[PDB]
C-alpha cells in the first residue's frame, strides 16, 4: 500500500469519498460571462464624484 | 450675472434629456430669467430658472 491519494496528490487537492471527488486543486482558471441586464447601470450624477 | 462658469456633469447623447451642466454663477440680484442655447447644438429642457 503506497500511499493514499490524499497524500501524493500534486497541485494539493484533497481526495474525499462518499463521493469520489478532489476539492480546491489550485491549477486552471476559470473564465467568466456575465449578461448584465441595462436596468443596473446608475447614471454618474446618482453616485459621489 | 458676473463671473459665471458652465461645467457639464453628465453628457451622454441620447434622445431624451440626457446631459446635467451646473452654472456655477454670481448674480447681482436674485430673481428669475430665462436661459437660452441660440444653434442647434442643444436642446434645453426648462425655459427659465
Amino acid at each position: 500500500k503506497a500511499p493514499s491519494l490524499k497524500f501524493t496528490a500534486p497541485f494539493g487537492c484533497e481526495i474525499y469519498t462518499n463521493p469520489i471527488r478532489a476539492e480546491n486543486c489550485a491549477v486552471g482558471s476559470i473564465p467568466l460571462a456575465f449578461d448584465i441586464p441595462d436596468a443596473l447601470f446608475t447614471r454618474v450624477s446618482e453616485t459621489p464624484t | 450675472l458676473s463671473a459665471a462658469e458652465c461645467t457639464l456633469n453628465e453628457c451622454v447623447y441620447s434622445s431624451d434629456f440626457g446631459g446635467i451642466a451646473t452654472v456655477k454663477y454670481s448674480a447681482s440680484k436674485s430673481g428669475k430669467c430665462a436661459v437660452h442655447v441660440p444653434s442647434g447644438t442643444a436642446t434645453l429642457k426648462e425655459a427659465a430658472v
